[PDB]
């Protein structure tokens, strides 16, 4: 089923540690996935004003 | 009778050797088996049937 | 002669006698450890955009997964923790939690420590008795900082006897004006502002001149053996929550303002050495109750 | 932020025709307009910095329910970017565009009794730059020609010689004047360091200046998501219920 | 009859009505998170003898790389936070921070702005009204632990009425000597040293003998909903820093010794249930303020 | 005319002058850092089900591996920290620890002994003097919250002068009943419950009406520069632990209830700025001591 942000949520029967380990890893990688506009802002702070 | 089992493999541990050391070595193997050691995004919105 | 004692030192009620063995003590340590991981996980989930750390922490703590519709009760661990806190306070508490359930919950984690590994300092000042002559009046008010107001309206200087017990390590006495204090049957020194005393030195006599009243402020420090995971800030807040949630409403029991007062009152009683062991276990349980409840309010 | 980037009379007039009155008004109480306050500017001074609040700061303030209040809110939006708090304006007025409120008779608002000198004093025209004064005079001229009080606009200009020097050279009726106008009314624009200014007006204006570069790129997608399936509010068809209090 | 009341409950000044929406709550939450990262980066910089951890944290906070000639005060985020703190304290404080700034600063991190995740316990004891007859003298002293001294001069025993409000959850009374306390129209029990009362239960009557003065020590505990990041030690330290720096020097306002008294005094107002929500937001901002100034020292 | 003063502000004893340089300051910073790792090693041991994390932490702190037949003491750093704390309290205490030992222990971890990169708030209210006329009784009780009891038995109203020193940043006065207070040569305002005032402004006059006693509660806040690793809760516990262990037991010195009173009393001396720097370094050493002794009781 779809979520509010447009992501797809899959509800399945699965194990406990398999769910915990896999979903935690998703959170860690997603912490470092950012929009291109935010990346440009980060780049601009590390270069001279021109 | 019926039951549900989560099969994550069998990982033996030696009593004399350090448990944290063995757990760390097994963690690298488990991450490779689950395919979550490298940056990834889950793409599981297409596997459905209507 | 007139006798004045601290209010919190009067009639400590008997403390419960169950759930004090090695297995039950292990359960309180595990509950404290698991609750700490719960509150730390809740903060990380709020900081981040995903709820994985809380889901795992609650599953380990409650033996079931969180649900968006059902309320987060805390599981059987929360239920057992609530009931043992009731039993520790008074001997009249029910204490109907099975021991097999306690052992089952204690096997969730393992703890590398005991309840005598470390120590803590408790600041309540014990004033067992203050003895005064016929004409003087003495009033004792305060637990964290005792304030003894004495006034002399007789012909000449009087002698006030101070008994600080034998349990406290050091007591510091400060006065509004300089005063004289000395041990029993010893010469008196010149007037000073602050005195440092060892309560085991003996009863202390204070010279009270005729005129303006003298107020003496007393601060004491006591050392009690506690586990290394003990935290007075978390225990004190857990004590207030337990009182508000009505875990201590039992008949024929005494009520104290702080856990510091509760543990000192039990220590300053006959068989008080055996009582502090259960009070320390209750203190660690209150630490788990605080962390668990702040993460899962109901 | 969009109203401040317009640098021509054509672009400013086009924006006002598209923008409804809802974005000119605000729904936040704010504080009393004129008041002597001490504000914290720790980048320069340890002591609190004295200043006076006004209606030109890009911060919402309380406004009365009258035509004077509505006019003041519209002008503040044009010259500062933020309007004022006028309670319970009504659906009929909020759905109309800013220009129609200024230049059309079908809005239901009477503006024949407006006093231009009092409005300038209330808007603190003394603490305005060249661009802001020009925008205020554009709004004054539009109202003057709408109600036929073109003479009063000239009397006000004659009393204030400095404003007469920088007055716009367009006639509201004619279009040749708007096409050939050469004024520069831009306040915000792409160039400034991330620093703090002493005055409330200067600090708030610099906040708009620093945020314009980011707003140039981020507004496109976020806006389109909001009104993906939404009916436009401007001149929305309705049963024409009532206009209360006007 | 004579009336006595606690000093800190007298005439609480109105609090701010601005910067209380969801966007402003996010800005305070973002500031608190980023202020904490600043203080951790300052410890790492001292340990490693490098400016790399501090430069990264300051850039995330002030959106401006530190410079030697200029002065590091936190940038635009610090300016907004300090002036927003003033607005919460009193209505008479101005609102000068524009909302383009608040929305821009609220987007620097992802945090839930909800202020009702958890709870906290505040220890200020409210004594709204103590009523005594003509022959008695009553004095109330204290905020965290209230000391009530009563002396009876008349011929017979007097009745003193205690009113603890309706908001405090529990109140514990202790006496220097045993005393008699009961409810309205209830039998008097035997003299005891300590009583536990529910303020919602009703007014309490204390039988005061004629012999010697009686001192009653009161301690209270009340529960107020707070965000999960709330820390009382940091909030209290932030409160004193704001008072010392002069952020609370607004006309026609009341001054309090600690944040404990401020929130409880505001709670007991006519519309206190709405004033507490603003105070909790001010508490989080003060905690953000404390962490920020300790990381960037200015003498 | 009588005068009254706070008890804790009377006769501050001189502090030590050794172990203040950069190398000794870095020794205290290293000791605090390594003692903190000792406490956290307990929680690591619980999670790891083994004592290896504790053994690593103690080996770095003591240069020797822990033994089962020996009581864990901390080795050279524990001995150095204890003796250094003694020297800080009094100038009569010997400086026993050699410089070479200090430099060797300071090289264990990388720190900067900067004690001026942060601040702290100290709540001891200084009442240097309270001047009252005849037929007026003034009593000062308390150190963190000072209560001043004032009685006017005279015929008319009396004027009482307050002097809060020149160091405290703010003082808030709350009276039992509304009272009048104003600076010298200023008119009096309407009676109010609460006054906020800066002690630097000048001596304050309070009008005492004839009748029931007037009690004023004073709360003060002072800012003192401290290192970023400063933690008031740990410092306060370390002060009580050191006093119990007798580290402050030396002739011709004064005894204080808390570290809050000690530092403020020294700051109000003849040249209090000279002693503030040493007192803060003593605070960091005490914070290290509390952590070290709680992990390794003896």
């Amino acid at each position: 089923y779809p979520d509010a942000d447009g992501n797809d949520v899959s509800i399945i029967f699965s194990g406990a540690m398999s769910h915990a380990i896999f979903t935690y890893a998703q959170s860690q990688w997603n912490k470092n996935i950012i929009k291109l506009d935010d990346y440009i802002r980060e780049i601009t702070l590390t270069v001279p004003k021109q | 009778h019926a039951l549900i089992k989560e099969d994550l493999g069998q990982w033996p541990v030696e009593t004399g050797i350090s448990l944290v050391n063995q757990a760390g070595v097994f963690a690298v193997q488990l991450a490779n088996k689950l395919g979550i050691d490298k940056p990834f995004v889950l793409d599981a919105g297409s596997n459905y049937f209507t | 002669a007139n006798r004045a004692t601290s209010a919190f030192l009067d009639n400590p009620h008997p403390v419960g006698v169950n759930y004090v063995d090695e297995g039950s003590r292990q359960f309180v340590a595990v509950a404290e450890l698991l609750a700490s991981k719960l509150i730390d996980s809740s903060r990380e989930s709020d900081e981040s955009n995903s709820d994985v750390p809380f889901v795992q922490a609650y599953s380990k703590f409650a033996d079931d997964n969180p649900r968006h519709l059902r309320v987060k009760t805390g599981g059987k661990m929360a239920n057992a923790l609530t009931n043992v806190i009731r039993s520790y306070y008074s001997i009249n508490a029910p204490a109907i939690v099975p021991q097999v359930e306690i052992d089952r919950l204690a096997s969730k984690a393992t703890v590398s420590g005991d309840m005598y590994n470390s120590y803590a300092i408790f600041n309540s000042v014990p004033i067992v008795e203050v003895l005064s002559p016929a004409r003087t009046t003495v009033s004792i008010v305060g637990s964290d900082r005792a304030d003894v107001t004495m006034l002399n309206t007789g012909a000449g200087a009087a002698n006030i006897t101070f008994n600080f017990g034998q349990i406290a390590e050091t007591v510091i006495l400060k006065g509004s004006v300089p005063f004289q204090l000395a041990r029993l049957n010893q010469p008196m020194p010149a007037a000073r502002f602050t005195y440092k005393l060892r309560p085991l030195d003996g009863p202390f006599i204070v010279v009270l001149p005729v005129g303006n009243p003298l107020v003496i402020s007393a601060t004491a420090a006591t050392r009690i053996q506690v586990p290394l995971a003990f935290n007075k800030a978390l225990v004190e807040s857990g004590f207030q929550t337990a009182m508000n949630d009505g875990l201590f409403d039992i008949q024929n029991v005494n009520y104290y303002s702080s856990f510091d007062e509760f543990i000192i009152s039990q220590y300053h009683a006959q068989d008080g050495i055996n009582r502090v062991s259960t009070c320390v276990i209750l203190g660690l349980a209150l630490q788990a109750y605080d962390q668990m409840r702040r993460a899962l309010p109901v | 932020m969009d109203v401040l980037s317009k640098g021509s009379l054509k672009e400013l007039l086009a924006h006002l025709e598209k923008t409804p009155l809802e974005e000119a008004i605000s729904y936040r109480i704010g504080t009393v307009p004129y008041q002597n306050v001490l504000i914290s500017r720790n980048e320069y001074y340890n002591q609190l910095y004295p200043d006076t609040t006004s209606l030109i700061d890009g911060v919402s303030r309380e406004g009365q329910r009258n035509v004077n209040g509505l006019i003041m809110s519209i002008i503040s939006y044009v010259v500062s970017g933020s309007g004022h708090y006028i309670p319970n304006i009504g659906f009929m007025l909020l759905r109309r565009s800013i220009l129609d409120i200024l230049t059309k008779h079908d809005t239901g608002l009477v503006t024949n009794n407006l006093n231009y000198g009092i409005i300038a004093r209330n808007l603190t025209v003394s603490k305005m730059n060249c661009e802001q004064r020009k925008r205020m005079l554009i709004c004054f001229k539009l109202l003057a020609y709408k109600d036929g009080n073109q003479n009063d606009y000239e009397i006000y200009l004659n009393q204030n010689i400095p404003l007469k020097q920088i007055a716009p050279n367009f006639i509201p009726g004619d279009m040749r004047t708007v096409i050939h106008n050469q004024d520069q009314l831009a306040i915000v624009g792409i160039p400034l360091t991330q620093s703090t200014e002493l005055s409330i007006r200067d600090d708030n204006a610099k906040s708009y200046k620093l945020g314009y570069v980011d707003w140039y790129n981020s507004n496109s997608f976020l806006r389109e998501r909001s009104e993906f399936n939404l009916i436009r509010l401007k001149d929305r068809d309705t049963k024409y219920g009532k206009l209360n209090g006007w």
